[PDB]
């Protein structure tokens, strides 16, 4: 078999209808698990560091 | 930097394996691709291939394993009612 | 191990809080804290529960206010050095009906009737069991069991003989929503109530736990979808030999 | 286990009429049930290498061979990756399921056993 | 050369995370190091932030949990991550070291590799017995009482070391204290210890389902394998967000709600789940001494194993009659588990008995035994004479 | 899909936006849960059961 | 290839410890490194072994650390070896500083090698600083107020930071508390840039007293410095020991030995020794905000080294007026901590307001002025043209 025959892709290839489309749902899939993993983030910080104010204990104004 | 000792296995360029020829690979940009829907027509349909060809290594031991956990839970049950006192004491001490 | 000494398993009740969505119903809560007082309070402590946290949950705080009022709390001595009293506040604890272990034996024929802020956590069972023992003595053990001078028979108890007695009959109490205080109607509400003591955080986990999850499962499908498209070009890889010439 | 035992065992049964038609269909019948086949690798393409012998016997190995085995050994990677198995006309036939690093290693192995030998060799004077 | 080879600090990130070759068919079952790595600085993270409230006292241990679930703004959430993450901890290091039994992981040449694990293996142990006693509850003390007591089956010096860990006559104040002392010590020494196992596990890389070299096709950790981690990373996080936040409790025991007794040993008692079938091999044994022994050699066991397998090929991808007693040996685990969660009866000890001499048997009569055949099999179902 | 394309057009999204988009995402998330947890929860909060007790 | 360098655990250890090569010629300045590790090593192992004893409530602290100094075997040994071994890693540090400045250590290629250092040093203050708070004695409390108080300077968010670092409206039991848990952290967040520290240093090796390459003439850590460490090693111990048993409270303060008290600031208040110069550089400035910065500025001026040192040679070592101005500096400083122990009056007022424009003025005016003078006096004073 020659070299410069290359093998069938058909199957994993899309037809030239939009090249983007794959790009595009690649992009926005990226864009919102860093979208929500940042939110997450902020969200798992926020919950040790408020872990550390005034407890309910302690915040009587005798 | 020292020398430390050889392995098995090195780096980019020098792997350890053996020289090859005569392999050619091609591939295609993901970017290409159709936008991925093998999540539901070759991994839903290929689905349970993993399963019936290696179910019976688990099963069969799950099954053994599950069949004298029941019977010796029943037997325990009797053992420990009314109609099983009798054999308790025997069994027991 | 026999019947007896395991105890009746307790069933399942369909506790308006059971599932991941529910809240507890408050109104339940607050009829729960009147049984708790007017019955079991004389012979039960409430010791890791201060008033502050009924606040906004079952009573508001003119409410909570006057009701730690009406107890006395050792307060900082005077100018002498002399001990003195003083009326009880949000900050406090509600307080207990024995002074030491010993009084509380005392007052229950050897028996210690334990703090109830943590009950419904630990014992196997939950507000089933709580609930289940609450209203499961019945009138006579069964035929054949001897029972010991000062003990009282109960099904769920592991070994059948409790040394608490039954202390829940229909309308001892009058509740002040006009609802029936039936037994089971007090059993209920008080179980609520002691689920509440024990888990004060329940409503806000649960309502954080939606929020967790619905993220979670996102992202957890994301990152499937990310994984695919990253490794599409390795996983479609095409491979073809032509034996060199030697 | 080193592979002269192997074939010492194995000889001795293959030898033998009564082991040899008791045994060999049990072993046809784990060698399919293995299913390396469908993956395109010959048996002697499973043995593990990070080992002297091996190292000894694959550099010894001739080089079409050697490209042959690197080739199978790439395959079945891939394969294995995209959870499938190569299409049967792919699948290595027992015909082609050949012991071709065996040899190699049997030597390797004598060899490393007489210089042990001759390295612990007691003297009788 | 890229800053990230060229940089003393970044050419180690980049050596071990980022161009590190890896084979190009590994699956799933090796994303459960990345898994443990998670679930040692969970551990750690909760634990400092908890420590911040917490009083080793023996008299104000339980409350201080108890204020941590209480006043402490999100305190219930860092305690059940904590509580429930040292559940999933074990439950990941079973499935991992599962996988190393099942792919040969431990044969050469990652001995090395597979021993510091069995390191790393007892010191978690440690330390979730450590923290567990922290708490305080009725299993607590308990468990420290009947842990601490392991020791005094050594002859002559048993019950001095025993006093010594005691640090007086029973389980007390100070054991409290230095227990929660050496709780925050150990998981530092853990992470020198996986510090160590990547040392290991870097001079030879990874190996692979097919138990064959992974020289030949290598794809760089990074993006591939940093994606491949996220996903599992977010399964584990997904499933441990559903026990915190909706079953918080059903992995513990309730005696532990009720505080440590001096006088009174729940009848109701039961070790932790995760140590329940090691539980089941010492109970098996009517022998004080010879109890302890064999069940800390049920571990010490794990490092017979590259000796074991007679195997000329590494894992059991193609091995039937290995395929199986893998799972008998998997399932039999479980039941050791099962058993030691029922009580000292009848047909249960003889099972015990049983399921103890087969998890022996396995590394040392099954395994052996099983690879010669499987070599020979190999052998005559091909070759002609 | 153009939906993508007008807003980012071939181009991933930028760290500060996926930043912003975070802050914007916690505030209205979070709304939306108080809101459908509270609803089906109706009759059985506090603020409800103050609303009952009149008298 | 020999045992010790094929291992891959003890390759590290050789390479290190063993076969490192140094330079023929460093002196016992080079000594005071393996010094500051075995001032860790005091630290955290008499450090666990106390917290075994320890309650870190507000209510209990103090009485906590006095069961330890009667009531403990050997307790008081424990406590004086931290105490008095938290003075001796200072000053130890000091002269380790000290020894960079004078030979030039800080210069390229080892810049990453000292910026870890300035690292390092923030570090062990911090952490020296939550550990005198544990004592919880009266010059423990008004630490933790002023120090904690430090960070209100910050525009805004100032206040919220301070009640966030106290949990509380004041210094209370959550500051203490959480103090005790970052105590124990800290030292192994140290020890792990310790290890970055030799990471840097090790590419590069040793610079030496000549100050010039030492390629040429290298010598075998292992015998040579094994051996001459351990001199310093045991003079180290011989003097810490002095203090220790005979002197265990001359380098601390009496107040200390009373209580926190929330409502009485003494008028004997001073800062511990080590920290002195800090606070007089601090206290010279009359408005606050400016008072914390220059503070801070005086520990991160030290990271400009490496570019005002304009010198074409590293080391003081052939230099007269820079060996010169540096003495000034060394003084310089000490004055500074003697002004730290004195009273906010008129004299003293404007010798520490003047010793620390000296201070700022050795790293920016000084040593880039000097620097260029003499690179020039070196090119003139021989070169005939
Ligand atoms: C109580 C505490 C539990 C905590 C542990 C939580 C983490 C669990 C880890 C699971 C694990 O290790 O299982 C690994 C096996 C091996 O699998 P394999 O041969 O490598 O995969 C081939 C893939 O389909 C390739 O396919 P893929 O393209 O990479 O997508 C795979 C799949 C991965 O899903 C996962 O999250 C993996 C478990 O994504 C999906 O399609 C799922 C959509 C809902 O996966 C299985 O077979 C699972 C059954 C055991
Ligand atoms: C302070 C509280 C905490 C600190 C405690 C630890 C103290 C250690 C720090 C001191 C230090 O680093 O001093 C370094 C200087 C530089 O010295 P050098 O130029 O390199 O030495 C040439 C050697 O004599 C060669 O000679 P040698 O053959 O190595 O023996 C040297 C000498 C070493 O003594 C020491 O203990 C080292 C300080 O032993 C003796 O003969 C005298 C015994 C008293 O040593 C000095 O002589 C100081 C000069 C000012
Ligand atoms: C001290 C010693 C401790 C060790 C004890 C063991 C830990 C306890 C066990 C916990 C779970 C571990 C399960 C086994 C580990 C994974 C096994 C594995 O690696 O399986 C691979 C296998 C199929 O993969 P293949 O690569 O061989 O497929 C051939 C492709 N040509 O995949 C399969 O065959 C399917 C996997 C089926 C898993 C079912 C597990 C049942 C576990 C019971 C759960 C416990 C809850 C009570
Ligand atoms: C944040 C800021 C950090 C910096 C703070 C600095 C604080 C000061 C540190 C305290 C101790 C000072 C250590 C001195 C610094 C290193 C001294 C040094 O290296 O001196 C070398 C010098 C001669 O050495 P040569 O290598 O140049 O000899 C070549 C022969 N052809 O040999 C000499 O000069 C003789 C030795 C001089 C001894 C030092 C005396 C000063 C002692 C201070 C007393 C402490 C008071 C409590
Ligand atoms: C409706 C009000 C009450 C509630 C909700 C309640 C609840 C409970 C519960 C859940 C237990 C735990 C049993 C166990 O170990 O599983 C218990 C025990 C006990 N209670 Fe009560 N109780 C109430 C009223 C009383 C009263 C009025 C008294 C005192 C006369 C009393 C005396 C005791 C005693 C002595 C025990 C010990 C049981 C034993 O260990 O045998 N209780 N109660
Ligand atoms: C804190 C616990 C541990 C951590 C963080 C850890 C981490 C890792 C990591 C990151 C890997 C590489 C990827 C993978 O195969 O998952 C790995 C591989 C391995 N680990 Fe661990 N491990 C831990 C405990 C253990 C234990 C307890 C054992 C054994 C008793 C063990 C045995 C192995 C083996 C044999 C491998 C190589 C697997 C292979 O490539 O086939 N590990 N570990
Ligand atoms: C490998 C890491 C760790 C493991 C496996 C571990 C495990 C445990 C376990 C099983 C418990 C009892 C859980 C319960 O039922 O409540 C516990 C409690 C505790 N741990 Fe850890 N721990 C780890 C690290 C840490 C660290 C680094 C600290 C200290 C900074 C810490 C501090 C505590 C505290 C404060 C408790 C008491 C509160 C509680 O009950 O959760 N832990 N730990
Ligand atoms: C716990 C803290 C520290 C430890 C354990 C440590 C340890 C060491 C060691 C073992 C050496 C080699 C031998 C020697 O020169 O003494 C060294 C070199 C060095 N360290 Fe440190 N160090 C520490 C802190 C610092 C600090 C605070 C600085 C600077 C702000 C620093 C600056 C240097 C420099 C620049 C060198 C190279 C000196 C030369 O070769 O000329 N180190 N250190
Ligand atoms: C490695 C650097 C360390 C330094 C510089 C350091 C420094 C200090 C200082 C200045 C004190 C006050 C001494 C006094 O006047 O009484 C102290 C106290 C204390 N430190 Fe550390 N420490 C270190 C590490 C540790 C570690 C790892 C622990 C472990 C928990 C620890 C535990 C304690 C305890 C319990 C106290 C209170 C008892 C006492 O006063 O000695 N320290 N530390
Ligand atoms: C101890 C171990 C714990 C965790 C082990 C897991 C390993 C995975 C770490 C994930 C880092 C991803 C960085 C990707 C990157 O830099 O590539 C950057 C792209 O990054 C992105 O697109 C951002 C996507 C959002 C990342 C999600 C954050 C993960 C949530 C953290 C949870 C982990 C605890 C290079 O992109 P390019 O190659 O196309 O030019
Ligand atoms: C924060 C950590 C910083 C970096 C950590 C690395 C520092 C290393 C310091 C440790 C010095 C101790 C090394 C002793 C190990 C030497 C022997 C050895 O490695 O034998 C190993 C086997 O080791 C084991 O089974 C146990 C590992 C010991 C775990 C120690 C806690 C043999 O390995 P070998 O090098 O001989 O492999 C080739 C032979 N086919
Ligand atoms: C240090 C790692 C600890 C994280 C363990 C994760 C296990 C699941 C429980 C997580 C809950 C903690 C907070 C919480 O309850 O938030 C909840 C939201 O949780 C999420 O979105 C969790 C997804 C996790 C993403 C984490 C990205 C990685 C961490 C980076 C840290 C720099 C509630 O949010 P909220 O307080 O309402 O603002
Ligand atoms: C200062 C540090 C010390 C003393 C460290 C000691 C470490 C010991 C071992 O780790 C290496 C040990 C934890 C490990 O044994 C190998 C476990 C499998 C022990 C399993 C175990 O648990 C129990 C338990 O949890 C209980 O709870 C209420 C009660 C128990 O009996 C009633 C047990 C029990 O009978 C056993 C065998
Ligand atoms: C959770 C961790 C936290 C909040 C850590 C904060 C760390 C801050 C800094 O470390 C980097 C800080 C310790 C460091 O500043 C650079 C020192 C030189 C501060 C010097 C210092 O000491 C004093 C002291 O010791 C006292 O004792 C009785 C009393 C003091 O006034 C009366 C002071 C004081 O006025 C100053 C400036
Ligand atoms: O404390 C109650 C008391 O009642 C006795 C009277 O003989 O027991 C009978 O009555 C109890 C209350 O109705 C029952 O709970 C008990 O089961 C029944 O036998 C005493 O035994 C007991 O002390």
């Amino acid at each position: 078999k020659s070299t410069y025959r290359t093998p069938n892709f058909d199957d994993v290839l899309k037809e030239n209808n939009d090249a983007d489309k794959g790009r595009s749902y690649a992009y926005f899939m990226v864009g919102a698990m860093g979208l929500l993993s940042s939110a997450g983030a902020k969200s798992t910080v926020e919950t040790f560091i408020s872990s550390m104010t005034a407890t309910a204990d302690v915040l009587a104004m005798a | 930097g020292p020398p430390s000792g050889k392995t098995y296995m090195g780096w980019w360029g020098h792997m350890g394996g053996p020289k090859q020829k005569g392999i050619t690979s091609y591939a295609v940009s993901p970017y290409a691709q159709k936008p991925l829907q093998g999540i539901f027509h070759n991994a839903v349909f290929n689905s349970f291939r993993r399963f019936k060809s290696q179910f019976l290594y688990v099963l069969i031991p799950a099954g053994i394993y599950w069949y004298w956990w029941k019977n010796g839970n029943e037997y325990n049950e009797f053992l420990y009612s009314k109609a099983g006192r009798e054999e308790l004491e025997r069994v027991n001490v | 191990m026999t019947a007896a000494e395991h105890g009746l398993h307790a069933p399942a009740y369909a506790w308006s809080h059971n599932g991941p969505f529910e809240t507890f119903d408050h109104a339940s809560i607050r009829r729960g804290y009147q049984v708790y007082r007017e019955v079991c309070a004389a012979c039960h402590s409430l010791d890791r529960v201060a008033w502050r946290t009924l606040v906004g949950v079952s009573h508001t705080n003119e409410e909570v206010r006057n009701m730690a009022e009406e107890f006395e709390y050792d307060d900082e001595p005077d100018e002498q050095g002399n001990p003195k009293k003083r009326p009880g506040k949000l900050s406090d604890y509600i307080p207990g009906p024995y002074p030491n272990e010993q009084a509380a034996r005392a007052a229950n024929q050897g028996a210690l009737p334990p703090d109830l802020s943590l009950i419904v956590k630990a014992r196997h069972g939950g507000c089933d069991y709580i609930f289940s023992l609450l209203t499961g003595y019945p009138d006579e053990p069964p035929a054949g069991v001897a029972l010991p001078p000062g003990s009282n028979y109960n099904p769920y108890f592991p070994g059948g003989s409790i040394a608490m007695a039954r202390v829940l009959f229909d309308d001892m109490v009058e509740y002040e929503d006009g609802t029936p205080a039936t037994t089971s109607q007090m059993a209920k509400d008080v179980t609520t109530f002691l689920n509440w003591c024990a888990e004060p955080e329940h409503d806000e986990r649960k309502r954080l736990g939606l929020k967790t999850v619905i993220i979670l499962s996102s992202l957890y499908l994301l990152s499937i979808w990310v994984k695919k498209f990253k490794w599409a070009g390795i996983k479609t890889r095409k491979f073809v030999f032509n034996p060199p010439k030697p | 286990q080193s592979f002269t035992s192997i074939a010492r065992i194995g000889d001795y049964i293959l030898k033998s009429p009564v082991l040899s038609k008791l045994c060999v269909p049990v072993a046809n019948q784990f060698i399919n049930l293995a299913g390396y086949k469908k993956l395109g690798l010959k048996f002697d393409d499973l043995i593990a290498e990070e080992n002297p012998i091996m190292q000894t016997a694959l550099r010894r190995l001739p080089e079409d061979e050697s490209y042959a085995r690197a080739y199978r050994i790439i395959r079945a990677h891939q394969t294995e990756l995209t959870h499938h198995l190569l299409p049967r006309n792919e699948w290595i036939k027992a015909q082609e399921d050949v012991p071709y690093l065996l040899p190699y290693i049997l030597e390797a192995e004598a060899a490393a056993k007489e210089k042990d030998e001759l390295d612990n060799i007691e003297v009788s004077k | 050369m890229a800053f990230r080879k060229s940089n003393v600090y970044l050419s180690l990130v980049n050596s071990y995370i980022i161009d590190s070759p890896q084979p190009s068919s590994i699956n799933y079952w090796w994303n459960m190091g990345s898994l443990l790595g998670l679930c040692l600085v969970i551990q750690i993270v909760t634990g400092i932030f908890m420590a911040m409230h917490y009083s080793s006292n023996i008299e104000l241990a339980f409350s201080s949990v108890e204020h941590i679930m209480r006043d402490v703004h999100n305190g219930y959430i860092l305690r059940y991550l904590h509580a429930n993450g040292a559940s999933f901890f074990f439950m990941v290091m079973f499935m991992h070291m599962a996988k190393g039994l099942y792919y040969g992981s431990y044969r050469s040449p990652r001995v090395t590799l597979w021993n510091v694990g069995v390191i790393i293996f007892i010191l978690t142990i440690a330390t979730a017995f450590l923290g567990y006693c922290c708490v305080y509850g009725q299993m607590s003390h308990w468990g420290a009482t009947v842990i601490t007591n392991l020791f005094s089956a050594i002859p002559f010096v048993g019950n001095d070391i025993v006093s010594w860990l005691w640090g007086g006559f029973s389980v007390s104040n100070p054991t409290i204290q230095r227990f929660f002392a050496l709780h925050y010590l150990v998981p530092f020494i853990i992470a020198a210890m996986v510090i160590m196992h990547l040392m290991a596990l870097h001079i030879h890389g990874s190996s692979n389902p097919l138990g064959i070299t992974g020289n030949l096709d290598r794809i760089p950790m990074h993006s591939y394998f940093i994606f491949k981690d996220l996903v599992t990373v977010f399964l584990f996080m997904l499933i441990l967000a559903l026990f915190v936040f909706y079953s918080p409790n059903t992995l513990g025991h309730p005696d532990n709600y009720i505080p440590g007794n001096p006088l009174v040993t729940p009848a109701s008692i039961v070790p932790e789940w995760y140590l329940l079938p090691f539980y089941a091999i010492l109970r098996s044994i009517p022998d004080k001494l010879l109890g302890v022994i064999t069940m800390f050699a049920a571990i010490l066991v794990l490092l017979v194993l590259p000796f074991t397998d007679r195997s000329v090929v590494r894992g059991n991808t193609f091995k039937v009659l290995s395929k199986f007693f893998f799972f008998i040996f998997v399932f039999n685990f479980v039941l050791l588990g099962q058993i030691g969660a029922c009580h000292v009866e009848v047909p249960y000890v003889l099972m015990g008995q049983i399921a103890t001499f087969i998890y022996f048997a396995y590394f040392l009569i099954i395994v052996p035994v099983i690879s010669t055949i499987e070599n020979v099999l190999f052998y005559i179902g091909r070759v002609n004479k | 899909s153009s939906l993508y394309k007008t807003f980012f057009k071939r181009n991933a999204v930028f760290v500060g936006t996926i930043f912003a988009g975070a802050f914007v995402f916690q505030t209205v998330f979070d709304t939306a849960i108080t809101s459908w947890y509270e609803n089906h929860n109706k009759g059985k909060l506090w603020k409800d059961v103050k609303a009952r007790i009149a008298a």
